[PDB]
RNA sequence: CGGUGAUUGGCGCAGCCUGGUAGCGCACUUCGUUCGGGACGAAGGGGUCGGAGGUUCGAAUCCUCUAUCACCGACCA
RNA sequence: UGCCUGGCGGCCGUAGCGCGGUGGUCCCACCUGACCCCAUGCCGAACUCAGAAGUGAAACGCCGUAGCGCCGAUGGUAGUGUGGGGUCUCCCCAUGCGAGAGUAGGGAACUGCCAGGCAA
RNA sequence: UCCUCCUAAAGAGUAACGGAGGAGCACGAAGGUUGGCUAAUCCUGGUCGGACAUCAGGAGGUUAGUGCAAUGGCAUAAGCCAGCUUGACUGCGAGCGUGACGGCGCGAGCAGGUGCGAAAGCAGGUCAUAGUGAUCCGGUGGUUCUGAAUGGAAGGGCCAUC
RNA sequence: CGACUUACCAACCCGAUGCAAACUGCGAAUACCGGAGAAUGUUAUCACGGGAGACACACGGCGGGUGCUAACGUCCGUC
RNA sequence: UAGUCCGGAUUGGAGUCUGCAACUCGACUCCAUGAAGUCGGAAUCGCUAGUAAUCGUGGAUCAGAAUGCCACGGUGAAUAC
């Protein structure tokens, strides 16, 4: 958590002059980082989900939870209560360490990288990015994996507008294509 | 919501408990100044009310809102409940899990002589 | 039709038994229920039989 | 023929036609065709009284149809005895109370609307009258 | 031709048996009903068929309580 | 956090070709050798070679020689 | 007038019973043999189950209404 | 005795939504750290523990605002018990009851017990 | 034969070859207790991924769910999840409802023995209403109740049951 | 691989308008249950015992299903 | 022993020659790219001696433009009961 203490008196102090806040609790704070992995093809192989659950054990810092199907559709042959994905909702102490490792030594590992999209906001201030490889994280030994499908990082903040949550990530230099 | 989710949580232990006409012990756990009171079965009046917000309790305690402060409330309730001739009560969790300060307030009442 | 009937015979000294039904072709395991025995006035574990 | 689309039930009861009407005030147009007698209008009678009325007010203008049948009527076939089930649905009637405005019209003079509602009133089994949109 | 209906059932004889202020001996069925149309109140029990049976030889009295206004059935004690 | 179900959280020391030694908490193992970091990456110089790429008049005058 | 049972490739049949796939004999397209056709070998293409409207996560399959395609009837005065 | 606040009730939209303003010495909430009591079908987000640096931001309480929701007259109309009548698939008369919808209007809740702060 | 709505005329009941649908099952968890939680359908963003799989946020409010066709009911949730268990127990049962009757249905409370919960308390099945047939005769086990002179036994009777 | 003109059909809310036995954010009059009271009625009320008959109904008003809001038609509830 | 340092199509950029001029519509070079293809169904072709098979060179045509045609050599079989 190097950039956790950097948040306390170089990011909150910066945001008090960009949107003229009157209280110290009016600053947008980040709440959680959720790592979905939409495997999808677990109807054919059950161990494909177990290899997908092993990738989040190295990319994140803890064990994933498999996600059952909410509804049931026939266009993809899934039933009610079938594991079709896996998620890691990391927050608290280990999220400042994961956000440190992501934007510094994992975003420049993206093949054919130009910059992150600055319009990927949900109208509230919650950013969501999507990567297409596992090899952007150094924890994978490149020989145990057999699937191109990566994951998607969702950063949930406590902002209200898209511009208000844009200035929160802008302190971490967050390359902004 | 945090407040209204606890009101519906305790309503099973409120509507059933007042159907029997039992003099209930309602606790209210708070991170500072935990409360507890004895309520008559009509629901509109109380009999015994004591907590750490009074100056007769918090002067003998270092911090109000931990386990040994909750033990001082449940002892002070049972010493005043026996003065009114009230022996048999029924404990009400009021939407709090019976693990920590709401257990030590209930353990200290069963040590002093409040039979429930 | 599918759910046939069985007989839970007491393992105690008496011959009192409860009757019930159990689907054999889906859950073929025997029952090990623990009901009250009115002869011994005990709570003896019952076992499945025919 | 004004016919409903996917009703909840195929066949309903006969029902009485007691009471008064609700559509009394002329709302959409300026001149209305208000009913006086108590009867009912089958689905062919609205469409037949529309052809003899729209042609007299030559197609410029606008005509509102304030009634819709949504009520099935059964009919037993010939040489069929009583009972043995309910008859088959043949046509659709609109229960007309006294005071119900049938048609409305706007965009025509008062003389053209007078000599056109009379052409539609001769197609209907009920006695109608000529009404005008009043203020308030 | 033929018909496909003509089937119904033994009317269940539901509704309220004992009305308003009308002394009922404990255990007396008051309301026999499908669901909890009428809810059990003071001194009145609810069965496994939502039959609110009396529990104290007294009167009856229906009410409306809470914030849902559910006729409620209590028992004045005389 | 729970026990016996989560992977190891041993602190390692990463290093890139720019000499930017930065310690992180991860699950790689013994050590980590990296290529680039958030600094010394062609993201602010990568767009420099993209704006002045297009153009055909200046391509023509190199074959005109005067 | 009803009642019983089907309407699936250009032809007509299995598949429905017991819901998760549309298949067979022909024909047609191309190549091969023959001077050339016919025949014969090889590769391949073509319907998405009459229509609507239920049931379920899902319908050719399960139910109801329809259209004309066959068979069975239609009493005794 | 007043203003506040917290817990427990009656009543349940005249009581609920929206907008604007305001509250922190009390109280309350956010928050702080979690090795430990406990616990996440992963995460201490929830629950639980030990404390009080900061804020009233989110939540909650209070006030104003009718922009909605809601209450609701008086009169009229429909309907109908009893006794008669008619151009009797419907309607009227005598008498008794009397809607629903709509209008004027009211309307930003009232109050009981106990504890704490403050002014008296 | 049974269950749900309407006809059925605001207590109950009420017919027709009247109008619409279902049942002759299932479950040892889909039951009991304790603890916690609130969806459907849309909108935006995001790797394969698209109208619809999984993740984040907003509106919305029970239009969702309740094993099963319908009605009534459900936020204290009867809906969902997890831990422990078998009260889906025996002998009763004041008091009513509904039937001409055979019958059917609810049931406070007592004794014994347990299950859950710290405790107050709940549990003698499933949110309720269909999932079913009387007797005779015969079979299985227990109980010396009787047992044709006496002592047994066979056969009868009672209980559980096919 | 991208799209310019757009006589036309048209989902949800918004304003207005009707309909429904299987729709009810509303809601009567009658009818039914229980309690108090004056008057009247040969106890007209209930239970038990002896004896039956009857269980083919018809019409008129009112609320209806059905038939064609046809029948001295048929099936219901009350008088 | 892998579609792999096999194979070279397709395609982008930069050029050389020829010709009055190379977009339709030439040949060649440099860099980059990497496809189908893993011995081929019915059926069918050529060959018994320097023959088949494999490799390169030269000429005509021609300003430039061949895998085609015409010729020249290097290695060099098997079988014909």
């Amino acid at each position: 958590a190097k950039l956790h203490d950097y948040y306390k008196d170089e990011v909150v102090k910066k945001l008090m002059t960009e949107f003229n806040y009157n209280s110290v609790m009016q600053v947008p704070r980040v709440e959680k980082i959720t790592l979905n992995m939409g495997v999808g093809e677990a109807i054919a192989d059950k161990k494909l989900l177990d290899n997908a659950a092993a990738d989040l054990a190295a990319i994140s810092g803890q064990k994933p939870l498999i996600t059952k199907a909410r509804k049931s559709v026939a266009g993809f042959k899934i039933r009610q209560g079938y594991p079709i994905g896996c998620k890691v909702t990391l927050r608290g102490e280990r999220m400042w360490e994961f956000f440190e490792r992501l934007i510094t030594i994992a975003v420049p590992r993206i093949r054919d990288f130009r910059g992150l999209s600055a319009k990927s906001f949900d109208g509230r201030g919650n950013y969501s990015m999507g990567v297409r490889e596992q090899i952007i994280f150094p924890e994978i030994d490149y020989d145990k994996v057999d699937r191109v499908r990566g994951l998607d990082i969702t950063i949930t903040t406590t902002a209200k507008s898209d511009e208000e949550g844009r200035a929160l990530l802008a302190a971490f230099d967050f390359p902004f294509r | 919501d945090k407040k209204s989710a606890r009101i519906r949580r305790a309503t099973r232990a409120r509507r059933k408990l007042q159907e029997l006409g039992a003099t209930r012990l309602v606790v209210h756990r708070t991170p500072r100044h935990i409360y507890a009171q004895v309520i008559a079965p009509n629901g509109s009046e109380v009999l015994v009310a004591a907590s750490t917000v009074e100056k007769a309790i918090a002067e003998q305690l270092k911090y109000t809102g931990n386990k040994d402060a909750a033990a001082a409330v449940g002892k002070a309730v049972a010493e005043r409940a026996l003065e009114k001739g009230i022996k048999d009560v029924s404990f009400d969790r009021s939407g709090f899990q019976y693990h920590g300060r709401v257990q030590a307030l209930a353990d200290a009442a069963r040590e002093a002589g409040l039979q429930f | 039709g599918i759910r046939e009937k069985i007989k839970l015979v007491s393992s105690a000294g008496t011959g009192h038994f409860y009757t019930t039904t159990k689907n054999k072709r889906t859950k073929p395991e025997k029952l090990e229920l623990k009901k009250f025995d009115p002869v011994v006035r005990q709570h003896v574990i019952y076992k499945e039989a025919k | 023929m004004l016919q409903p689309k996917r009703t909840k039930f195929r066949k309903m009861h006969k029902g009485r036609n007691r009471g008064l009407a609700q559509g009394t005030d002329v709302s959409f147009g300026s001149f209305g065709l208000k009913a006086v007698g108590r009867g009912r209008l089958t689905a062919r009678q609205i469409e037949a009284a529309r052809r003899a009325m729209t042609r007299a007010v030559k197609r410029q203008g606008k005509i509102w149809i304030r009634v819709f049948p949504d009520k099935p009527i059964t009919e037993k076939p010939l040489a069929v005895r009583m009972g043995k089930g309910k008859g088959n649905v043949e046509y659709w009637v609109a229960l007309i109370q006294p005071g119900k405005v049938l048609y409305e019209m706007d965009g025509v003079p008062e003389e053209l609307a007078r000599e056109a509602f009379k052409l539609a009133a001769a197609k209907l089994p009920i006695k109608t009258t000529f009404v005008t949109k009043t203020v308030m | 031709g033929s018909t496909r209906n003509g089937r119904d059932s033994e009317a269940k004889r539901l509704g309220v048996k004992r009305f308003g202020g009308e002394s009922v001996l404990a255990g007396s069925i008051i309301v026999r009903q499908r669901g909890t149309k009428f809810h059990a109140g003071a001194n009145v029990g609810c069965g496994r068929d939502h039959t609110l049976f009396a529990k104290a030889d007294g009167k009856v009295k229906f009410e409306v309580k809470g914030p849902k206004n559910r006729k409620f059935i209590s028992i004045e004690a005389e | 956090m729970k026990k016996d179900i989560h992977p190891k959280y041993e602190e390692i020391t990463a290093s890139c070709s720019c000499g930017n030694v930065m310690k992180i908490r991860s699950t790689v193992g013994h050590d980590l050798n990296l290529d680039v970091c958030s600094k010394c990456h062609p993201f602010f110089t990568g767009k420099q070679r993209d704006v002045a790429t297009g153009g055909r008049v200046d391509r023509f005058n190199k074959r005109f020689n005067i």
